[PDB]
């Protein structure tokens, strides 16, 4: 009512409610929706498309050999916070000449969503990370506006989130132990129940990381016969 | 900082099968008067890994106390076993540090050797960690150890034996006419204990109380230090 | 009442919507990308004779291989132009190639939301065409003050920018060529007039495929164009 | 508007947040008593849990709480309010007195060491983004003379020296306490009046509070010239010392 | 009547409704127990409020910390302004061995943690902490040493507490008997009936995969060691076998 | 009284065709009279067609690759393309002259293919001064082995002439100046690396030199 | 250093009489001048004068300084300020560049008033380039040419004297100082303040 | 952040200023007189329970050998102004190697609180001091308000009922006074603005006597001058 | 200057010269003997002081606890069990730090002697630059101690008595104050226990 004209006030009941409102920018995101397996995680994304004339905005980004993200929220936040983890694994990499560990630059992200909750004058980013890479062991991870993070075996973020959940507890059970190729048709399941009106080679976007595999979109072709298969 | 006073000798490492084996002479001399005739110029910064040391006392401590309480934040940041750092990032942080003073004109006078097993596969010791307080040796292929030099100007390399001091050029001769692959750990403690006898008999800096540890599947391993028998 | 960085209950930004809000108002303009090159143009909003209309210019160049078109508060667009202009130069300074398009709205856009901490004090309350060629091809891009940039194969900023979208999406077709793109631009960009299309009521820009350099018709061309116009 | 909320004179020239400092101080219901004599100064508080949501569980290691803390092995300190604020405000002292030692060569003097943190608690007042200490308290040490010496200040950061004091509530009832105890002493060995001292200090405290005080639930210290040191006294002498007052 | 809007502000009645605000938060939160045996301290977490996310990995949400590998930390609050607090407790222990070559004292870095805490409720623009810490530590000599500090800048050292929701129940079943003499092995039993007792949102396959735990006793040689399933799941089935009982 | 910089010599050849180019570097580190190993490459591969050798101080050369690295790999993260040599090398030129004052102990060669399928090659000083050759040698040996590569390349003072060269001529030339060198030089070494680059892709194969 | 523009500067006391005088040279390396009116001696206050010695463009950059402090300290005063006063500020401004300090060796003249009618006691001082200040009661001497004036001054003092008598005294004892300088010299003037009045005076020297 | 708290109301005023004479005029009042060869200033302290020792709290306090100084309000803020106007004196005394004067110290102290005034995220000084003092050019009595203004007097009182304590003061005064005159005028005045009965420890007293170093009275001094 | 330190059984000792106080009590259970420069110890003892009391007030738990002439002076330790006074080592090693961050201009070999609960009697010996070293044997520092180097060695048993160690540190210092030109004046002597520590002057 009153308690959300400042990041630095809490309710009486005890609720931070611009981070709460960055949470709803997040949620009304377009979507996204990653899997793993036992040695791939698979990222899959809707890229918005506002007009015929306009092309499909970025919706998967690369970050490092063996890491990449997906997005939903602000976009200038995402490429700021892109930026920090780009320097910070290149960064690792030079200093020390080995892959940076994952969850310390989840933790890294998370202090930097932390420092700009708590001080006044500053805000929260309007965006979470869906986080994805192959260290030692494939691994989803969440970002949220608030300093938190936590590890998933799938996650969905924004738009009609319910209906990729829904499938996605319902046969989360399979994911474990079953080739890429019915991980990826999976993915697409996921997606196609978040569109609720058709999924195109242009709209959709696609990634694939693990072992012995770097981080690489799909091409056209694949991702064509991917769609086919899934139409079938 | 400005130039040695506290000097100690030199070191050797050396790897073979089940482990490595590092060795150094517990002295340091105050120039030509040889104060301290028992100091410990070896020592720990995990399981796995351990630091060299052939130059000024102090800031090898220095040295200690960065290396040892950044191992103490990994383990602060550790959830399982591969996440302990390797013996390559501690050998490339202490080359960048060099580097840094020496850009800064601070330097260290120091010759450090890093060393130990840069792999998981044949140990579960990191798993469950102990600082304080503390079977059959498991063979260990050479790729999956390693052994690496820093130099005061911060130049550094790999290879599978690395001396400091005066042992670079008798020990090193020693070592390049004499070592094999997978010795055992009784001809290696003979080729080390040759190389130490011709530093003590032909280098005043040196002396014959020896300390030997090895990093090996069961761990490091500070062995009671002995006289050479000469 | 509230600080400029305060989250709405919908998660959306003041500040960045009533930026949004103030480039809905402005001068009219267009923009075509094709296979031979990037077409920019823009209504050229006279004030009182009395003006020079040399000063008063509209479409200004990033770089040599770099056009753009401006909208809403045009002091911040000035200033945005010539942060870009200053950055491409250090990319070539530090770099002999030609900077991408994308590289520069991405420039554009981080200074754009310079304003939160995360230096400036408010959102800059602009919109920019802007459009260019590379060695990946010819591009144009969009800019706005949320810092989303979409890129574009034709679109259209200031007042009349939705009829003008209408009428692109109605005209344009892939492949092709630039005399078709010229006239299609003149075309959309009359009918959004308000005065009759004239030489010194419209101006025109252009960065060919062979050329790779910035060049803006002056009133011979603009006159040719308008006379092969259909009506 | 707001004339309150911040440290800003009122229409009437009262600074509000002063009072309402002092009440937070008095809602924590925490009594301390100071007093002197002759080569000795006495200290007393309870040993209790101050005012809050958190109660006092049976989990709780009673021992570790205490209201007295020290600032040098010659001066001790009493500090009642919010139990952060006091915890600041020792660690503030505790510099003070170390920078004095530093600077000066020489201990500090309370009288000094509770001018400067009235100087701090001032420039709390002074300025709004600083949030005012509740927390009160007493200072007690020797100085070059050796002759005791007892001071106090409060959150308006008004040093003032004592013979005799209180803080916590019904402050004004128990100044009554201690004028006629004092008067009763004034109508001596060393250690003789040291014991004088405590049982007064104890029966004020009996007399103020109104009930048995048992001696696990309160603490005691003194500094004299016989040790001239801070030390807090155990539990079973004040036993006895309670004893000797039934 | 705008005496609650900043932290700076006293109200008439002299008291921060600020900070009650947060203890009020911190109450709602997920709550956390931690008491000492004979042999060590073992103490717990129960994310309960996480039952309704389905794909989060097996124990993979650890709130239990250490530094120096032989004092647990912990809490039950916001995530990022305790994950902030931990590592100011890891900075302070490394400024304390930097200066002095040894581990910090305990008690100094509970008191070092609570200026942290407090020194951030007396600012209009700093947002104090919304987190409830618990630290502790066990030795064979001087035995178990655990501290609570909260959102006021207030430690006091404890036998054994609990903070966060059901905690009243919670403790009202630790006071039912005396855990000094209770060894650390055979208390996990108790604390698996008491998260089932107190908590109206566990069941049996909650139960392994929510909860957390960890003990600093004489078996891991009086250090930090997160508990192997091997010793949870006996004392786990146990305990749903007599509570089904 | 202590001065940064030690040569821990070596050398660095270099030299271009009509659609490749070779560069060949020693594999030994060493002090002022004594040798530290004799396993020590100096050529850091940069992109698929482009390479980076160096001569001078080890650390000094080992942080400027790594550092070129990173800078070439946040080049295609942020631009989405490979860079060209052309644009290495003005790169590295200015990260040259950053340290003007305090410069780095490093003679860079900077070999790889352009788009247009040319084998190019750049050589370095130690501020940053950069020009385009067909040939080119740094490090202790460079006095040594230049002369021979301007009477093969160039090939002035002779009035018969001979330009046709094929790849498997220059490389055995290579094979046979760096031979030269590890004879007349002391710093030069024991094994090296002939890099060669092609339009497919890169090889890299070792031959063993001189142990004194 | 001081060979660079060398320069004498000398003052006497008297009977309700005091005197300051000095050179009027400016020299340029060394063994060359360039002027015959660089006065050293500059008013500052109607009963205060001082008298720097040494490099010439420290000696105008302290007149400026002692100008801004002494005309801010009238003005927010409003009333005359005492020799005492000045010659304390003077020396903590000369400390004050302790580390790359201002070449130049200043004196201070000047009258003491002791009000009750009022009594003109006077006053002197001399200074290093520091601020070493040292209280005289008699003549002060300062410069390069400092020795031939103390070796002038004790034979030729006569303790408390006539205003005429002083400038007799003054001007012989320069004069003879100035003679035996080579880098010092070219023209002399003489001030002979007096609470009545003040003479200045420039004395036919050997200027050449 | 730093913003005025303290700002022009419609009309101006200085509200604040004002809240803060309005502070001066509740607290304990304060006097001083200016003689033919000296200056008092007297101020009263509040009856006190026989817990406080007049041995520690002290309104009248020295700044220099010559100077003296009263104040009525906030104590805290007369200790630091207090301690910084001791350090005026003393680095004035550092440049110059004297004594400090009256009016430059007044001066200063007046330039600080306007600073208070004027400057964002602080409010006003809620006192106000009375520095007395002798120098070479005579004897001197000032008077600091909250708004940094100083005004010169010959003889001047402060804090509750004021009005009424000016009146009896000029009724019973003269240029020419003698210093010991003076002090029985002050005694009266504060004896007519208590409204009740004064003794040794109510009342504290300081003066300069001459060129001399200036003295506060002991209760034995007073006591004699009370008789 | 002479320095010199021995380990007795329960107990430890120190000695000095009087020639330019070298001996300085930082705490009750902790004496520190300075060599080398005299301003720079000076600066470092006041400093270290300074931290000693710092910690000294830090590390006090809150509540209730445990319910020639040989002109000498005994001072009994105030502090029973060695609660709150603080530990050798920690002192030892900031005050390693303090030289070694400042080892460009600080030049000066300091041997520490002190009593602690966790390791009892001990001696470090702080060089030149921040070299710290645990002596279990004893400590020599200064320019006499260099004459009286293997006189020590020969003479020094395992566990000595307190008697023994005052006369082989007595015979010591002045065999060095003989030998070294630099050294001389009244002997100062100081004994450190696990209760107590008494210091004597000796003027032969």
């Amino acid at each position: 009512n009153l308690y959300d004209t400042d990041n630095i006030i809490y309710s009486p009941e005890g609720r931070l409610y611009q981070v709460e409102y960055a949470s709803e920018a997040i949620k009304q995101g377009t979507c996204a929706v990653a899997i793993k397996s036992k040695d791939y995680v698979v990222v899959s994304g809707l890229k918005k498309c506002i007009s015929k004339l306009s092309f499909p905005q970025e919706k998967i980004f690369k970050i490092d050999d063996y890491i990449g993200i997906s997005m939903s929220g602000i976009t200038s936040d995402a490429k700021v916070l892109t930026k920090f983890m780009q320097n910070e694994c290149l960064s690792h990499k030079f200093l020390y000449n080995e892959n940076i560990n994952i969850e310390s630059l989840v933790r890294s992200v998370a202090d930097k969503y932390q420092k700009n909750t708590q001080k006044s004058s500053k805000r929260a980013f309007g965006v979470g990370l869906m986080i994805a890479a192959y260290h030692n062991e494939p691994c989803i991870f969440e970002t949220r506006p608030n300093g938190s993070y936590f590890e998933y075996d799938a996650l969905s973020f924004g738009a009609r989130s319910h209906a990729s959940k829904t499938y996605l507890e319902k046969n989360l059970h399979l994911f474990e132990e079953c080739s890429l190729e019915e991980l990826i048709l999976h993915c697409l399941k996921a997606l196609k129940c978040s569109l609720s009106s058709e999924l195109t080679i242009s709209n959709t976007a696609l990634a694939v990381v693990g072992k012995n595999h770097p981080w690489q979109e799909i091409s056209s072709l694949q991702l064509e016969e991917y769609l086919s298969k899934v139409k079938m | 900082t400005l130039g040695p006073v506290v000097t100690g000798t030199s070191v050797i490492a050396i790897k073979y099968k089940h482990g490595i084996m590092i060795a150094a002479d517990r002295k340091a001399s105050y120039g030509s008067y040889a104060k301290f005739q028992n100091v410990e110029r070896i020592f720990k910064i995990n399981n796995k890994t351990v630091m060299g040391f052939s130059g000024e006392l102090a800031d090898a401590q220095y040295l200690h106390e960065l290396l040892t309480r950044k191992n103490i934040n990994n383990l602060s940041e550790k959830k399982r076993k591969e996440d302990m750092y390797t013996p390559q990032h501690y050998h490339s942080y202490v080359s960048r540090v060099f580097y840094v003073r020496k850009n800064r004109i601070d330097p260290l006078f120091n010759n450090i050797i890093i060393a130990g097993i840069n792999s998981q596969k044949y140990d579960n010791n990191d798993d469950n960690v102990l600082l304080y307080t503390n079977e059959e040796y498991k063979e260990i292929h050479k790729d999956d150890l390693y052994i690496g030099f820093v130099d005061m100007h911060g130049t550094n390399f790999c290879d599978d034996y690395i001396t400091t001091g005066y042992a670079r050029y008798f020990a090193l001769t020693l070592l390049r006419d004499h070592y094999k692959d997978n010795m055992t750990e009784e001809e290696a403690r003979i080729l080390i204990n040759e190389c130490l006898r011709i530093l003590y008999f032909r280098d005043a800096t040196s002396s014959n109380f020896i300390q030997i540890v090895k990093v090996t599947s069961k761990g490091v391993e500070y062995e009671e230090p002995y006289i050479l028998p000469c | 009442d509230r600080g400029v960085n305060t989250f709405s209950p919908e998660g959306r930004l003041f500040q960045v919507e009533y930026a949004l809000g103030a480039i809905k108002l402005g001068s009219t303009a267009v923009g075509i990308c094709v296979n031979d090159g990037v077409i920019l143009a823009s209504e050229r909003r006279i004030s009182s004779t009395l003006i020079e209309k040399d000063s008063v210019e509209k479409l200004l160049s990033i770089d040599d291989h770099i056009g753009c078109a401006m909208s809403g508060l045009m002091a911040d667009a000035r200033t945005l132009i010539d942060y870009a202009r200053v950055e491409c130069n250090h990319y070539k300074f530090i770099y002999n190639e030609n900077i991408n398009i994308k590289s520069c709205v991405e420039l554009i856009s981080e200074l754009a939301l310079d304003f939160s901490n995360l230096i400036m004090s408010r959102p800059f309350g602009v919109a920019l065409l802007i459009g260019g060629v590379d060695k990946n091809g010819p591009c144009l891009w969009y800019t706005e003050p949320s810092g989303t940039n979409t890129r574009f194969s034709a679109a259209s900023i200031g007042s009349a920018q939705e009829g003008a979208e209408l009428l692109l999406q109605e005209n344009y077709k892939k492949d092709m060529t630039f005399e078709q793109a010229e006239i299609l631009a003149l075309t959309v960009l009359r009918q959004v007039m308000e005065d009759k299309l004239s030489t010194s009521n419209v101006e025109i820009c252009a960065i060919k495929k062979s050329d790779q350099t910035f060049y803006k018709y002056n009133t011979d061309d603009i006159s040719r164009i308008i006379d092969v116009l259909p009506s | 508007m707001y004339d309150r909320h911040l440290t800003i004179f009122s229409p009437d020239g009262n600074l509000y947040q002063i009072e309402y400092a002092i009440k937070a101080v008095k809602n924590t219901n925490i009594t301390s008593v100071g007093v002197k004599g002759e080569n000795c100064a006495v200290i007393i508080s309870q040993k209790k849990m101050a005012t809050q949501y958190i109660s006092q569980d049976k989990l709780l290691d009673y021992n570790n709480i205490t209201n007295i803390y020290n600032i040098t092995d010659e001066i001790g300190c009493s500090m009642v309010g919010m139990p952060g604020d006091c915890l600041s405000m020792v660690y503030k002292a505790r510099s003070e007195a170390s920078e004095f030692l530093y600077s000066n060569g020489y201990n500090v003097n309370a009288e000094t060491l509770c001018r400067n943190i009235c100087d701090k608690i001032q420039v709390y007042t002074q300025h709004a983004y600083m949030r005012l200490h509740a927390c009160s308290g007493m200072i007690i040490g020797i100085d070059e003379n050796n002759k005791p010496e007892l001071f106090k200040f409060d959150p308006s950061g008004f040093c003032a020296g004592y013979r005799a004091c209180v803080i916590g509530n019904k402050e004004q009832e128990s100044i009554s306490v201690l004028e006629r105890l004092l008067e009763k002493r004034k109508k001596e060995t060393i250690d003789e009046d040291i014991r004088n001292t405590t049982i007064l200090a104890i029966e004020a405290l009996q007399t103020i509070l109104a009930f048995d005080l048992k001696a696990s639930e309160i603490e005691v210290a003194i500094v004299s010239t016989k040790n001239r040191n801070f030390t807090q006294i155990s539990e079973k002498e004040i036993d006895n010392y309670l004893t000797y007052i039934a | 009547a705008g005496y609650d809007l900043s932290v700076s502000t006293f109200s008439p009645d002299g008291r921060l409704y600020q900070v009650e605000y947060i203890y009020k938060s911190i109450n709602n939160n997920n709550t956390a127990l931690c008491l000492e045996c004979k042999d060590g301290i073992i103490c717990c977490c129960i994310n309960s409020n996480m039952d309704k996310n389905k794909m989060i990995k097996k124990n993979s949400y650890n709130r239990i910390y250490h530094v120096n590998n032989n004092i647990i930390i912990t809490y039950s609050g916001f995530d990022g302004d305790a994950r902030n607090i931990i590592d100011r407790a890891r900075s302070e222990a490394n400024t304390y061995y930097y200066n002095f070559h040894t581990n910090i004292p305990l008690h100094i870095l509970v008191n070092r943690i609570s200026l942290y805490i407090h020194a951030y409720t007396l600012y209009w623009h700093m947002r104090p902490f919304a987190a409830s810490i618990i630290i502790s530590s066990f030795n064979e000599k001087d035995k178990g040493d655990i501290y609570c500090i909260e959102p006021n800048g207030a430690c006091y050292k404890y036998s054994g507490i609990v903070i966060g929701k059901n905690k009243e129940m919670f403790k009202t079943e630790i006071e039912k008997k005396d855990y000094k003499d209770i060894n650390v092995r055979d208390a996990i039993e108790d604390i698996y009936k008491f998260i089932l007792t107190s908590d109206d949102h566990m069941n049996k396959n909650n139960l392994q995969n929510l909860v957390n735990f960890s003990w600093i006793c004489k078996e891991s040689s009086y250090e930090f060691q997160n508990i192997h399933e091997e010793i949870l799941t006996p004392a786990l089935n146990k305990a749903v076998e007599y509570i089904e009982k | 009284r202590w001065y940064p910089y030690i040569d821990n010599g070596g050398t660095v050849i270099g030299l271009t065709g009509k659609d490749y180019v070779i560069l060949a570097a020693d594999t030994r580190l060493s002090l002022s009279y004594s040798i530290y190993t004799r396993f020590c490459p100096k050529i850091s591969k940069l992109t698929d067609k482009c390479i980076i050798g160096s001569s001078g101080m080890q650390s000094d050369i080992k942080t400027l690759h790594s550092l070129l690295q990173k800078k070439i790999q946040l080049f295609v993260l942020e631009h989405s393309h490979y860079p060209d040599i052309h644009v290495i090398a003005r790169l590295l030129c200015v990260i040259l002259y950053s340290r003007r004052f305090f410069p780095y102990y490093a003679f860079n060669i900077l070999a790889g293919v352009d788009e247009n399928n040319k084998g190019v090659l750049y050589n370095y000083d130690s501020v940053g001064s950069y020009c385009e050759a067909t040939h080119s040698c740094v490090g202790s040996g460079s006095q040594l082995i230049l002369p021979i590569l301007d009477n093969r390349v160039e090939q002035k003072n002779q009035l018969i002439k001979n330009t046709n060269f094929n790849l498997g001529d220059d490389i055995n030339f290579v094979k046979d100046a760096i031979t030269s060198a590890t004879e007349r030089d002391i710093y030069t070494g024991d094994k090296t690396l002939i890099y060669v680059i092609d339009k497919m892709g890169i090889n890299v194969n070792t031959l063993d030199l001189k142990q004194d | 250093i001081y060979n660079y523009n060398g320069g004498c500067v000398l003052g006497m006391s008297g009977s309700n009489c005091v005197a300051i005088a000095c050179d009027l040279r400016l020299g340029a390396n060394t063994f060359t001048t360039v002027s015959t009116k660089f006065s050293k001696i500059f008013k500052m206050n109607n009963n205060v004068y001082v008298g720097l010695s040494g490099l010439a463009t420290d000696i105008q950059t302290l007149y400026e300084i002692l100008r801004y402090r002494v005309n801010l300290y009238e003005v927010r005063q409003d009333a005359e300020m005492d020799v005492e006063c000045f010659a304390n500020m003077l020396s903590s401004i000369l400390y004050s560049n302790r580390f790359s300090p201002y070449f130049v060796n200043p004196i201070v003249v000047g009258f003491k008033l002791k009000h009750y009618k009022v009594n003109y006691e006077p006053y002197l001082t001399a200074y290093d380039l520091i601020g070493a200040k040292c209280e005289t009661r008699d003549f002060v001497v300062n410069g390069v040419t400092s020795e031939q004036l103390f070796g002038m001054c004790e034979s030729l003092y006569v303790k408390d004297q006539d205003e005429n008598g002083l400038f007799e005294t003054i001007s012989q004892c320069l004069l003879s100082a100035l003679d035996r300088d080579c880098i010092s010299g070219w023209g002399a003037e003489v001030l002979v303040l007096t609470p009545e009045k003040i003479i200045k005076k420039k004395l036919k020297a050997r200027m050449d | 952040y730093s913003f005025s708290l303290t700002t022009f109301s419609p009309t101006g005023k200085l509200v604040q200023i004002e809240y803060a004479l309005n502070r001066v005029s509740s607290s304990s009042p304060a006097l001083g007189i200016r003689a033919k060869n000296g200056v008092i200033i007297a101020t009263e302290k509040k009856s006190p329970n026989e817990l406080i020792e007049e041995n520690s709290i002290f309104k009248i306090q020295q700044i220099s050998e010559h100077i003296g100084i009263v104040y009525a309000g906030m104590p805290g803020d007369f200790r630091v102004l207090l301690k910084r106007a001791r350090k005026e004196a003393i680095r004035y005394s550092l440049q110059y190697g004297s004594e400090i004067l009256v009016k430059e110290l007044v001066k200063i102290i007046a330039s600080i609180v306007q600073e208070f005034t004027q400057t964002g995220g602080v409010r006003p000084f809620g006192l106000s001091l009375l520095i007395c003092g002798v120098d070479v050019y005579g004897y001197h009595l000032y008077q600091i308000d909250p708004s940094g203004c100083y005004f010169n007097w010959m003889a001047t009182c402060v804090g509750k009922d004021y009005q009424n304590n000016m009146s009896f003061l000029e009724k019973r005064y003269n240029k020419d006074i003698e210093i010991e005159d003076a002090i029985h005028t002050a005694i009266l005045t504060l004896k007519e603005s208590y409204e009740g009965v004064l003794n040794e420890k109510n009342i504290e007293i300081g003066v300069a006597y001459d060129n001399k170093p200036f003295k506060i009275l002991t209760q034995n001094e007073i006591k004699d001058y009370l008789i | 200057t002479t320095i010199i330190g021995i380990i007795y059984d329960n107990g430890v000792m120190l000695a000095c010269d009087s020639r330019t106080r070298k001996i300085n009590r930082i705490n009750e259970n902790l004496y520190v003997c300075r060599s080398g420069a005299s301003a720079h110890s000076q600066k470092i003892i006041e400093i270290i002081k300074h931290y000693c009391v710092s910690m000294k007030n830090e590390n006090r738990k809150k509540g209730r606890f445990h319910e020639n002439l040989v002109t000498k002076n005994k001072y009994f330790y105030e502090d029973k069990f060695n609660d709150y006074n603080p530990l050798v080592e920690n002192v030892a090693h900031i005050t390693k730090k303090i030289i070694y961050t400042n080892n460009n201009f600080l030049s000066c070999a300091l041997i520490f002697g002190g009593y602690d609960k966790i390791k009892k009697q001990q001696l470090y010996a702080v060089n030149l630059n921040g070299s710290i070293i645990e002596k279990h044997d004893f400590a020599v520092s200064g320019s006499g101690s260099i004459y009286i180097q293997s006189y020590l060695q020969d003479k020094y048993k395992k566990f000595m008595t307190k008697k023994e160690c005052f006369n082989l540190i007595l015979n010591c210092v002045k065999y060095a104050m003989h030998n070294d030109n630099s050294s001389g004046g009244l002997i100062r002597i100081v004994n450190i226990t696990k209760s107590f520590v008494e210091e004597f002057t000796v003027v032969n």
